[PDB]
RNA sequence: GGAGGAAAAAUUCU
RNA sequence: GAAGACUGGAGUGCAGAAGAGGAGAGUGGAAUUCCACGUGUAGCGGUGAAAUGCGUAGAUAUGUGGAGGAACACCAGUGGCGAAGGCGACUCUCUGGUCUGUAACUGACGCUGAGGCGCGAAAGCGUGGGGAGCAAACAGGAUUAGAUACCCUGGUAGUCCACGCCGUAAACGAUGAGUGCUAAGUGUUAGGGGGUUUCCGCCCCUUAGUGCUGCAGCUAACGCAUUAAGCACUCCGCCUGGGGA
């Protein structure tokens, strides 16, 4: 039920922080849904933008 | 917007249907005249003029009879911006066969049907109320 | 406007050619109008998925403060011609 | 249109030391913006939403000019001669 | 663009032509002109060997630089002008030495630019480099086949090729016809597409406008005599009363492949058109 | 109860 | 009607916010098809059952490499933006609109709008490219009494790109635009203020959107009900028994 980003107060989700993004991606490199993690919608879409930019530059796995 | 007197009548009509006791709206000269007339014929109970530094407001208390009977049973607008209505001294109508009243603005100010027919003057009819 | 350009150099490039490419690009990025404020170097990292024939790469980061939007353009095309750079990205911070 | 550029437009056609709502400054800013969008539309032919924005501001400026004319004539003549309209 | 004519006359009804809005000057460089005389398809022996040629406007030849050997010297585009001997336009270049040379005008070339050639040249439209150092995927033109000979393969108006890969001593190229071919890596090429790409849309409109270009009428073989053409003869109109349509010299003309079957250059062609 | 997504089966006639 | 005066309407200023709003250029991965090469042998594909079809000239399958085109899995949500049609990969450049906060500024500068101008899914037309999948027309194999169909195997225009036409739809919320008044309960999107609280969090108040249940009221009924189909005013468009049409 708790978000994560709002609770800790962090506002900007950089696309270089791999460890933060690794928590919100599944075993086979899939973005987890919002109903499972509990992230707020605004930070959810910001996190997806960051994840896609990180993944596009050979830094997160597209598959597996 | 377009017609403030129609808004006045609609406000009283809605508050009367809801059985509201108090009503407030922005004030003007003609609004105060209509409220004073309605108070004279006893349709409403009391009216106050509250001073605010935009235009001023008027607050009317709706009056209900014993056992929750509505004193005011209807308001209709006659003169409209799209169609003005003017009545002569011998053409002024009797509202509800004398049971109700009409408001007419003649050269001597705003009056009711009885006053207009007593002085044999005519003007424009604003509304019927009964 | 503030930018941030982070790119990848091939893993087999020796130190001399790597640094030569580094100053070459840092020069061709500032000759068209730019005030470079930081050029760090992440270094050797693995790749989540492979590229043309490589599994590792040297990640390099540079931060810009140009207000003309043309220098970056030049970098783009040069980055698309040089075979030492395998991938690049420009992000407007 | 960057904010500072609009600031010089405001400062040039201001009526008194702190005037921002007079029709003069509004018409001047609108003229600058519509010139910029005319350039952009001349560049991009098939950007229709920006063209709707152009038409909206042109209509707004026309109503503003009509109001200024019906309020005062000398000020209207001065504006049309200074900014080169019609 | 393409100019269009009003139907003032029956011969002007369907004509279209260019507007020459890209042509800067109308006088050629006097020191690079040579005379041309019409051959009218006539042989070494005065015989007519190629039909439907002869009798147009007279022209003069422009010496055009196809080799592009002048390395390291910058050259400015001075003019873009008309050449009657080819479909594309040409450009006059003033090199820093003070000497002038003609090149084919590529698409996106305008007056005032600077054009280089050699190993140190950048990959810009108008420059010339060897194929060994041109990045894969670029669009090129004026490809040459033998090193030092001069540009020969892509030269018409609006045409362009593309680099597909490298095979060590050779480089793969996809020519304008869709044929993948191996070219020696030491040969040269010029970056960009040739620039008169509207040339395809011209409508001649008149019988006599073809004659200004040197094109005499062509007669169908079905309206000849049996001793003139295999299609000749017959009472009234006649169909092609043969197994296949045939050229005026025999040798079937529809679908018959005429490339030599034991040609040496067949090993350098990766896939046919 | 209402909204969204979504599988597997399938002969003809009266 | 004229001359003055004032901010509630309207607009600008100052500070923040969100978004698949639009145009241009470049790039990315998964998958399908085709081509070349290793391993390997008799079937593969398909249906309610079959057959046409591909395959010993060696398939289907599996591994490696190359070519090209179209669409963007997870995020994804009666979520968001736009006047409508509509808009889902990533980066940059050029641009339109909206919301909240303040009360600095002008002072009715507003609403609607016949005729005009412009935008407008898909299908279709003209010129030039591109063509991997799908697929009108078409052919074959089946079903059937017949099968100009549904089902199977292939397949051209078209679907894609640029410029120019066309101007239609169940173009629908089957509900024209503007303004104000009229019980509540409960989700969600973008903001603002206060109280609890070291923060987090929880609670209350308010603006603008988007869902559901429901009072008065309205309706022939179904039902609508602060996002009215309730109560009122301004302006436009349209209707007058079915077919012919
Ligand atoms: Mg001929
Ligand atoms: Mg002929
Ligand atoms: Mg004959
Ligand atoms: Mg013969
Ligand atoms: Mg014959
Ligand atoms: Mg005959
Ligand atoms: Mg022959
Ligand atoms: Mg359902
Ligand atoms: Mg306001
Ligand atoms: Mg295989
Ligand atoms: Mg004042
Ligand atoms: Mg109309
Ligand atoms: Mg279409
Ligand atoms: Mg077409
Ligand atoms: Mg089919
Ligand atoms: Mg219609
Ligand atoms: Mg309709
Ligand atoms: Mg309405
Ligand atoms: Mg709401
Ligand atoms: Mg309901
Ligand atoms: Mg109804």
């Amino acid at each position: 039920k708790v978000c994560y980003f709002t609770s800790n107060g962090i506002t900007h989700i950089d696309y270089k922080d791999v460890e933060l993004l690794k928590k919100f991606v599944s075993e086979r490199g899939k973005i987890l849904p919002r109903r499972v993690t509990g992230t707020s919608a605004k930070y959810q879409r910001k996190l997806t933008v960051a994840i896609k930019r990180s993944r596009q530059m050979a830094l997160l796995p597209f598959v597996a | 917007m377009t017609d403030p007197i129609a808004d006045f009548l609609t406000r009283i009509r809605n508050a009367n249907m809801v059985k509201h006791d108090k009503l407030e709206l922005p004030a003007s000269k003609i609004k105060k005249e209509i409220a004073e007339i309605l108070k004279r014929e006893g349709f409403i109970r009391d009216v106050e003029y509250i001073e605010d530094d935009n235009a001023g407001t008027i607050r009317v208390f709706l009056k209900y009879g014993a056992t929750g009977e509505r004193v005011i049973t209807g308001l209709k607008r006659i003169s409209k911006p799209g169609l003005r209505v003017y009545a002569k001294s011998t053409e002024v109508p009797k509202v509800l066969n004398g049971l109700g009243i009409a408001i007419v603005s003649t050269s001597q100010g705003v009056l009711t049907d009885k006053e207009a027919r007593a002085k044999q003057v005519g003007g424009e009819v604003l509304a019927y109320v009964w | 406007r503030k930018y941030e350009i982070m790119y990848i150099i091939r893993p087999n490039i020796e130190e001399d050619e790597k640094k030569a490419v580094v100053e070459r690009f840092d020069g061709i990025l500032t000759e068209n109008g730019a005030e470079i404020i930081e050029s760090k170097e992440w270094g050797k990292r693995r790749l989540a998925y492979e590229i043309n024939d490589y599994r590792d790469g040297f990640y390099h980061i540079v931060k810009l403060n140009a207000d003309k939007a043309d220098s970056i353009n030049e970098f783009d095309r040069l980055a698309k011609i040089s075979d030492d750079i395998v991938r690049h990205m420009v992000i407007k911070e | 249109l960057t904010q500072e550029r609009k600031n010089e437009i405001i400062a040039e056609y201001r009526v008194h030391d702190t005037d921002t709502g007079s029709p003069e400054v509004q018409i001047a800013v609108l003229t600058a913006e519509i010139n910029s969008l005319n350039e952009h539309v001349r560049v991009h032919k098939k950007d229709h939403h920006s063209y709707r924005g152009l038409m909206k501001m042109v209509g707004h400026r026309r109503n503003l000019l009509t109001y200024l004319r019906k309020k005062d004539v000398q000020r209207y003549r001065e504006l049309i001669k200074r900014l080169g309209l019609r | 663009a393409i100019k269009k004519y009003k139907p003032t006359t029956n011969g002007r009804r369907h004509m279209t032509s260019s507007d020459f809005a890209e042509i800067t000057t109308s006088t050629p460089e006097k020191s690079l002109l040579r005379p041309l005389k019409k051959k009218a398809g006539r042989n070494n022996q005065g015989k007519l060997t190629v039909r439907h040629h002869g009798g147009g406007h007279k022209r003069q030849y422009r010496v055009i630089d196809f080799k592009r050997n002048k390395d390291g010297i910058p050259g400015r585009v001075a003019t873009i002008e008309y050449d009657p001997n080819r479909s594309a336009n040409i450009a006059l270049i003033n090199y820093a030495d003070g000497e002038k040379r003609y090149i084919i005008a590529a698409k996106g070339l305008e007056v005032g630019q600077t054009i280089y050639s050699g190993a140190e040249a950048d990959i810009k439209v108008g420059n010339a480099l060897e194929l060994k150092d041109i990045p894969v995927g670029t669009v090129i033109h004026n490809i040459e086949m033998k090193p030092g000979k001069g540009g020969q393969l892509v030269r018409s108006a609006g045409t362009s090729a593309q680099v597909l890969g490298k095979e060590g001593k050779y480089v793969l190229i996809r020519l304008n016809s869709g044929e993948v071919r191996m070219i020696l890596a030491t040969c040269r090429a010029t970056i960009g597409q040739v620039g008169n790409e509207q040339h395809e849309l011209i409508n001649i409109g008149k019988a006599g406008r073809s004659r200004w270009m040197g094109k005499r009428p062509t007669v169908r073989g079905s309206v000849m005599n049996p001793n003139d053409h295999p299609h000749g003869g017959g009472e009234g109109k006649a169909p092609i009363g043969r197994k296949s349509p045939m050229s005026p010299w025999g040798k079937p003309t529809l679908g018959y492949k005429t490339r030599k079957k034991n040609n040496n250059s067949d090993k350098f062609i990766v896939r046919r058109r």
